RNA sequence: CCAUAGGUUAAUGAGGCGAACCGGGGGAACUGAAACAUCUAAGUACCCCGAGGAAAAGAAAUCAACCGAGAUUCCCCCAG
RNA sequence: UUUUGUAUAAUGGGUCAGCGACUUAUAUUCUGUAGCAAGGUUAACCGAAUAGGGGAGCCGAAGGGAAACCGAGUCUUAACU
RNA sequence: AGGACCGAACCGACUAAUGUUGAAAAAUUAGCGGAUGACUUGUGGCUGGGGGUGAAAGGCCAAUCAAACCGGGAGAUAGCU
RNA sequence: GUAACGGGGCUAAACCAUGCACCGAAGCUGCGGCAGCGACGCUUAUGCGUUGUUGGGUAGGGGAGCGUUCUGUAAGCCUG
RNA sequence: GUUUAUUAAAAACACAGCACUGUGCAAACACGAAAGUGGACGUAUACGGUGUGACGCCUGCCCGGUGCCGGAAGGUUAAUU
RNA sequence: AAUUCCUUGUCGGGUAAGUUCCGACCUGCACGAAUGGCGUAAUGAUGGCCAGGCUGUCUCCACCCGAGACUCAGUGAAAUUGAACUCGCUGUGAAGAUGCAGUGUACCCGCGGCAAGACGGAAAGACCCCGUGAACCUUUACUAUAGCUUGACACUGAACAU
RNA sequence: CUUUAAUGUUUGAUGUUCUAACGUUGACCCGUAAUCCGGGUUGCGGACAGUGUCUGGUGGGUAGUUUGACUGGGGCGGUCUCCUCCUAAAGAGUAACGGAGGAGCACGAAGGUUGGCUAAUCCUGGUCGGACAUCAGGAGGUUAGUGCAAUGGCAUAAGCCAGCUUGACUGCGAGCGUGACGGCGCGAGCAGGUGCGAAAGCAGGUCAUAGUGAUCCGGUGGUUCUGAAUGGAAGGGCCAUC
RNA sequence: CGCGGGGUGGAGCAGCCUGGUAGCUCGUCGGGCUCAUAACCCGAAGGUCGUCGGUUCAAAUCCGGCCCCCGCAACCA
């Protein structure tokens, strides 16, 4: 990022918004991830352990991105609405 | 660069207000508008106020 | 000496020319007065610069009474 | 040793999904009553950065 | 005046040298920043004192997050 | 060699022999190539041991948003044709 | 008597030619100035580098001086050759 | 130093006009050879009967190789 | 008299003399993180600095500027509170 | 005028002739009073000018004496050097040619001399420019800072007044 | 509350005096054979001085630096950004220390719209009144006007009056133009809400093209977006703006 | 921008300093007086007392916004 001695495309333009500490203990779960725990119970702890989600996270998230076939019981964690669609249609169940 | 910039302010209550340019030698009273307020979604007065 | 300047070069003129299909929106002529005036289907600028209000063929013209270049816009 | 990343390269881009980078627009900081309403609306969102300079960017922000 | 300072003996120890490593006391500049002064180089080079086979540190007025961990040092991550 | 351009009266070399200049480490990116493949691979370390263990991690399989948040959508906006 | 005079030693260094890969990294011969003084010389000692010393020329400080020399930072840096 | 046809020389061996010859280059053609790049069709050892075309080159980009010292293959093989 | 040792010996420096100025002695000033030392075992007829430069006749006007010396009524003004 | 640009100012002296010198004038570009002014005996390897004496300084060189140079014997360097079978001229040419073109001239090889050329040798020009080089020096450049100086608190206390 | 007096006592300053810190480069004694140094006695000074921390001033004494580029060499002079014309070779663009000129704004109307209107100059007549005010009429035909330079425009007037007004709106924006990029420009239409008009319609500043400055760092207002155990807050972000 | 202080006849300064109140130095004219410019006196013209609103009977005098002049430190991308 030197561009001779114009003031080159970084320190032309304008910094923008900050980094959440929130986001980096937020966690991304696909479907395809839910056959991969053990007793077909999904909590943070039972995540941690599948090696899913990481050690440093306290919230996580169902995504409608693969497929789950085998029911599962969801909980205490924020499903999204197809994701959880998708759940019911496996025969799930999500409770908080 | 005699012209000094002043800011209207709504009489709507919201603190919303609108910026522009002002001779005050020659124009010594204050500048009311019905400008609309983007927050109430109305056309409200705007009284003139000091750019701060 | 007291000469040495000029200004930038403003890049008008016809950018769209007879026959040439345009899509509405497209810019037809950049000009500084109304050079060319506005025909059918054809919108003036602010800065008197003719675009395309409909999607068409340019279609450049001689019209009215003080035989002014009108651009208009025919349909395919 | 590792590559630094070049910092305020990171505070002013974030790359995008089909790994671009989005950056806010200049011009929209102060001086602002003689810009036009219209002008600092469009200058508002975000948009991305040319074909041009994208390697510059990619130099900057290894880890991106 | 007593005393104290001092003085004469006696005993024990120390002194100096030594590569690097270690702890502490001082501590640059060239250089980079395409100039330069904040900054960088770098607590680096160097100077000094002290020690040991290692040194230093070390047994929470420490973390963590409402669950818990349980002195120090060292390595890989965390993470450019 | 440097040059727009050198027989140049521009540079360099008296000659020979020997030596004399894009390396290495660690990161990153693209290309080839091999492995396995929605998975891939381990690091320190244990292990006399280039085996095997070790999956801590990293990268990938989801993005959008400054962010909360939402999520094959999302941000934008009171709401988007 | 004398920072008196003329003039050897001694101290200097104005002109000159020579020398300029010298006899010599400053000399030679011919002349020249001072030559009891602010003289000169021996031996020893002290002043140290932004420091000394300087009847001052940026002079001199080991044939080196607008900042000595040696080692280190150090393979400084060199958009130049 | 002739020195303002390159020289000798020239009344044409000069100039203008028309024509037919010839010379003249690494240009084009002829014969032989090598290499790249495309086709189409073989029936293959992944290249081949063929068929067009291309092949000046600095900076520079791409491809394919030779040779050197050293390690394995090698207590093998060559070598008084 | 001195000077650019090694291209400049001079009109340059020094000089006796003159003037200003500082300095009362644990001096001013200088070298010293400091102790201390020089000044000076001196003491204003002395010492430091600055300029001028034997001697003779002399050395005029300007204090607005920049310094320096004296003044403190007001304005402004730090740490502190 | 160690100062005067115009300027070799003008007038005078000196000389056959004097941009220098000396004396004046003043029209001081741009002297001037202790970064002293003006005088000044003496002194000076001091600057300028004139005269006498003297002379090879010169007219204009001649001869001689020695040391080299030259030849022989012995020893025996150096700078420099792309390679050389290393001519003139005119032209051409990276624009000044031993090397190219055209042309002229020239048997091969020494030695003593000279120095016009080899843009001869000697030092990566000292001049000039350039480098976001260097250094020293400078100041009312900027930023610092030693020192000097001001106050507050500290070491630091007691009475009595105003 | 304005303004002071009385009786009782807590920080300021300004002296007077004292001694016990401190100073003593005063005298004598001792360690001691010793102009150092220390201890003692004593005189003087004395809470000053002087040192440390903080602090204002001064501070080429010293240091680190600095001191632009373009340029028919460099310096000196001039220039550096933006607009208009020409150079510019009939698309765009196009250089020179080429030839000419301007800008660093202005305007709450000089913006919006509805309704209406048409200029310069000259001649003739007309009180003061004249080459030139104001009034007629003709010729004239935009030679005028454009808030300002130049160019291109402008009667449908974009020129000049009058009424009512805030569209000099907020969110957006198909599609274009122009830039290496940063950016800069034009924009129909859609949503909300407004003004003018009977209505069709027009209005997202001004006839257009100059009138400007990235980032960082900060300032103000709004916004539960964020908020380092939690609730808050601070700070940060986002929108507006300096 | 933050804070403080001022806008007084033609000029500067008192009157604010907790409302009941236009004086000072000149300047100009006129008169007396002088040889007189002057010195000196007498007499007069000349002030929304920055602007406006409020409390109040009464303000230049108290306060609030606003405008200008000055000082103050402060950072200044
Ligand atoms: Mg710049
Ligand atoms: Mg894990
Ligand atoms: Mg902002
Ligand atoms: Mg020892
Ligand atoms: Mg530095
Ligand atoms: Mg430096
Ligand atoms: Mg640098
Ligand atoms: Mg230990
Ligand atoms: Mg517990
Ligand atoms: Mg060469
Ligand atoms: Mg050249
Ligand atoms: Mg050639
Ligand atoms: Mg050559
Ligand atoms: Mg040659
Ligand atoms: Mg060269
Ligand atoms: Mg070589
Ligand atoms: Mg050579
Ligand atoms: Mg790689
Ligand atoms: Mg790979
Ligand atoms: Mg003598
Ligand atoms: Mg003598
Ligand atoms: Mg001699
Ligand atoms: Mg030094
Ligand atoms: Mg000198
Ligand atoms: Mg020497
Ligand atoms: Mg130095
Ligand atoms: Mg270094
Ligand atoms: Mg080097
Ligand atoms: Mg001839
Ligand atoms: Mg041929
Ligand atoms: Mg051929
Ligand atoms: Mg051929
Ligand atoms: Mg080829
Ligand atoms: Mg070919
Ligand atoms: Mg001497
Ligand atoms: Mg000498
Ligand atoms: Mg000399
Ligand atoms: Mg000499
Ligand atoms: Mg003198
Ligand atoms: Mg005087
Ligand atoms: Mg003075
Ligand atoms: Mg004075
Ligand atoms: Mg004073
Ligand atoms: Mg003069
Ligand atoms: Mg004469
Ligand atoms: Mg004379
Ligand atoms: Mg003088
Ligand atoms: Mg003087
Ligand atoms: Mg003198
Ligand atoms: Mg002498
Ligand atoms: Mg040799
Ligand atoms: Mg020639
Ligand atoms: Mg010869
Ligand atoms: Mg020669
Ligand atoms: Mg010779
Ligand atoms: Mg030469
Ligand atoms: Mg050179
Ligand atoms: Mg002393
Ligand atoms: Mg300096
Ligand atoms: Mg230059
Ligand atoms: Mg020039
Ligand atoms: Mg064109
Ligand atoms: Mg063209
Ligand atoms: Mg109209
Ligand atoms: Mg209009
Ligand atoms: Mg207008
Ligand atoms: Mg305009
Ligand atoms: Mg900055
Ligand atoms: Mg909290």
């Amino acid at each position: 990022g030197f561009e001779g001695g114009q003031m080159p495309l970084y320190r032309r333009l304008p910094k923008f918004g900050f980094t959440s500490r929130k986001a980096a203990i937020t966690a991304e779960i696909r479907l395809s991830d839910l056959a991969k725990v053990e007793g077909g119970v999904v909590d943070l702890n039972t995540l941690k352990a599948a090696n899913i989600i990481g050690i440093q996270i306290e919230f996580a998230k169902v995504i409608l991105a693969g497929e789950v076939t085998t029911p599962v019981t969801v909980r205490g964690l924020r499903v999204t609405k197809g994701a959880r669609a998708a759940i019911e249609a496996a025969g799930g169940k999500i409770e908080e | 660069g005699i012209r000094e910039k002043i800011k209207l302010v709504s009489s709507a209550g919201t603190g919303h207000f609108y910026t522009t340019t002002k001779n005050k030698r020659t124009k010594p009273e204050k500048l009311e508008l019905k400008k609309f307020d983007p927050v109430v979604r109305q056309h409200v007065i705007y009284k003139e106020a000091k750019i701060k | 000496t007291r000469n040495g300047r000029d200004s930038e070069a403003k890049r008008l003129g016809v950018k769209r020319f007879g026959g040439e299909s345009v899509l509405a929106g497209s810019i037809i002529v950049r000009q500084r007065g109304t050079k060319f005036h506005a025909g059918a289907n054809v919108g003036c600028g602010r800065d008197h610069t003719l675009f395309a209000k409909a999607d068409g063929k340019v279609k450049f013209e001689v019209k009215g009474p003080k035989n002014r270049k009108f651009i208009s816009i025919e349909a395919e | 040793p590792k590559i630094k990343t070049v910092r305020g390269a990171a505070k002013r881009f974030k790359k995008t999904g089909k790994g671009g980078f989005k950056h806010k627009h200049a011009n929209l900081r102060h001086i602002l009553t003689k810009k036009a309403t219209k002008r600092k609306r469009h200058l508002r969102p975000k948009a991305m950065v040319s074909k041009g300079d994208l390697g510059l960017v990619i130099a900057c922000l290894p880890y991106a």
